[PDB]
């Protein structure tokens, strides 16, 4: 689960440019007309506030960051390997709500000593 | 014909022989059943250089690593040739009327673009996405 | 025909022997009543040859690991011959007019697209799932 | 026929003696008013050969566990092999005028695709859920 | 008629006397003002013989625990009976003309659909819910 | 007509005397001027025997405990024979010609369904709720 | 032609030979069938002048650093040239009829622009990126 | 001529001699095969003034800092002009029917608007942006 989080926020976690060229139902350009499109909108060589100026027939979409709950995904994980070894769930850098407190943590404490 | 259509650039057509040439036009003239005889010899050579230079300049390259020319080249080369024939001949026929006989073809309503315009366009076509721009790139 | 359709690719086709080829002409040819007779050998050789041609370019390969040709790969290629013809014979009637006697057929609204625009074209759509995109891959 | 036409693959038909076939055909003949007498027998054999064929491998199998090919399969095939020779004849005719008579048929606007094109399509369309996609898959 | 178009089979027509036969035959030809008595009697066999299959093929079954053929089974066979001979015959006609003489007819094109297309499908479809999908199932 | 065609049912119209039948059939013809004089016995009879089978079959029972046949069940019966003596006459004329003499009847785009084809059907159709799904039911 | 017209700006047309520009206007008559031979010399000049002028001035520089004129710039400047001198003519026939003899061309419905308005600039607009606008750049 | 077109304003014209204005008239007689040889040259003087005029006064200027006549200024004022002789003449002719020959051109549905309205109009547009609002300005 680790290993899929990591993975996960590389493609999912960042925005991606999207440069479509051409009109739809237009006509088509090839990989060579692309590779010309490309130098000019490379993530590379673009700075914070480099302006575009365009035809009509240039569309700059986004890949937007996907949202997915990754920080959930960590907890629940944390919560099963502690259970399993044992430790409170407080050993692997997770909070659980109402059992910080009051006699929930008297017996989880006690449990552990 | 010896030299195929798709195996000559528009630099080869002008250097064939007049037997090379005549072969090739030959058979872009099986593509129709009237041959196109009332059109002359150097109307035919034009269509077939003017296609040839066509493939060559609109038709070449790739598209996410496919080549755009996805069918047989050489079908497709004569495809165009017969496609640029029928259009120094005015067109394609819709209707035809003479001594009293008429027809009428089912042609009509295509689309308003160049290979759209004619039978043999229309199977030039299918030889080349359609016209579809499936091209794709990354940045490294 | 001993050789059937489907067993000949482009290449096999030119080195069949004239009756062999003959064979099949004489098989397309049964697909119209009026069998093309006014038109010449070689433009229904030119067209089963690029039907041929574009079988094995066009209409070959996989969707989904299935075969783009799902149906009969002979009568597909018949098919896609009898369109070929049709199209050099200068397309579909929809009315004919002669001495006196008419006769008007349900042909038109039939789309677009080369294979739509002949009946023989709309039977070949069926054997290779009507154009559509099935295609799909995963990573591993 | 003692061999039904649904009894019949495309290996059996051309295994079939002469008289068997021309009971097969015999019965095509009853599905038109003018029997096609006018088409000869080789195409009324090509038809329904097609027929055969284009039964076996595109209307075969199944979704959802049911029979691709719900209705009488004698029928079925009977109906394709006549909508085949109505379309080797140049189509469905929409309008006839001869000397001074005249009739025209309710016929248009039945969509683009072959089977609805005449009505015999139509008819076989009824037993192959009208080309509709009712399959269903699990994982288990 | 003593065996109804209803308590047969098509495996029972088979079987049927020729008399038999012919008193069902006769009742169909009731449904027209004109008995299409320029068709032949095989043409009509056919045509009953093919509603009592697709009667027993595409009509039988049940909806909801309701029986998909609602109304009186007698009269909805005779009905695709004759919407059978009327396709036979061509098809039903918009307009004819003669010596000076003319009528058109309200057929209007109702639908599409293979029973939509003649006077005789359109007073079939009431007896089956008009094709509509009224099933329904639990699980337990 | 003494047995009125409302109180007779398929069963009973088989067992009425020639004479019972045939004031019932002269209670039809007067729904048109022309008597559909041309059209034989038989035919009428066959109608007004359908209309009753359909009557009993399709346009009976309740809808919310209302009946379906809301109007005067004679005159529904007798509009419903009508309807299938005009549809066995090949339908309700739109225009007819003859000697110089023109007639056009504002009968068109009267709608798709059997009974929405010819004013006989149009009349029954209001008897009949005009088709609606006014049917409603509890649990208890 | 030893200069070609690709090679030829409009000033260099004016310095050619006389048989020089013969040659370019002989190549510019093999697009139509007709050679438009009831055009005297001047009008072709014109045209062939124009068309290297607007060449030069209307499809010249840069879109994304891309050529706009992609296509073969000989044929482009011969189908442009053509273009011109059918609009001379009047425009493209639709229709044409005279004694006794008709012909119509499927033409119509391309669109309301310059070049959409014949064969010869549509075939042109394919060698020009179909006059869209696929220009980009960047702030340094 | 040499005073070209686009070298000469209002003013310029009215004080260039009868034979420097008559090399300007004879080209613009060059984009028409007629001539315009039925209308005097008053007319024909009259609608180059005006051209000139409506180049000066219409087409001038600058839109982003572009010149709004972006094409060769030559022939957009020999355009200009042609389309105003033609406006002269009553207009495009869409028909021309004579001594039994007929011709129909493409022309129509080409827009609501002056320059739309003719061939050399429409020819004219694709030197001025088309009519379109290009212009831009900042504030300091
Ligand atoms: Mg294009």
């Amino acid at each position: 689960n680790e290993a899929a989080i990591n993975q996960a926020i590389e493609l999912h976690g960042f925005p991606q440019r999207h440069v479509k060229v051409g009109k739809e139902d237009g006509a088509p350009v090839r990989d060579n007309d692309l590779r010309r499109v490309r130098t000019i909108f490379d993530p590379r060589t673009t700075d914070a506030n480099t302006a575009y100026f365009t035809g009509q027939d240039v569309d700059v979409e986004t890949l937007e960051a996907h949202n997915f709950d990754y920080s959930a995904i960590h907890e629940m994980d944390m919560r099963n390997l502690t259970t399993a070894l044992g430790l409170p769930l407080e050993a692997g850098n997770v909070g659980a709500d109402g059992l910080g407190s009051g006699k929930p943590a008297e017996l989880r404490f006690a449990l552990l000593k | 014909p010896d030299p195929s259509i798709d195996e000559v650039s528009k630099s080869d057509w002008d250097a064939l022989t007049t037997q090379e040439q005549d072969d090739i036009i030959s058979q872009v003239e099986n593509l129709s059943s009237t041959g196109w005889v009332n059109t002359s010899r150097e109307r035919k050579a034009e269509a077939i250089r003017s296609a040839i230079a066509e493939r060559d300049t609109l038709y070449s390259g790739n598209m996410s690593r496919l080549p755009t020319l996805d069918g047989d080249a050489e079908y497709f080369t004569l495809y165009l040739s017969a496609h640029k024939i029928q259009l120094f001949e005015g067109g394609e026929a819709q209707s035809e009327s003479g001594e009293g006989g008429s027809v009428s073809y089912s042609t009509g309503g295509g689309g308003e673009k160049d290979l759209q315009k004619t039978r043999y366009g229309r199977m030039a076509l299918e030889y080349v996405w359609e016209d579809n721009s499936i091209a794709a790139l990354r940045t490294y």
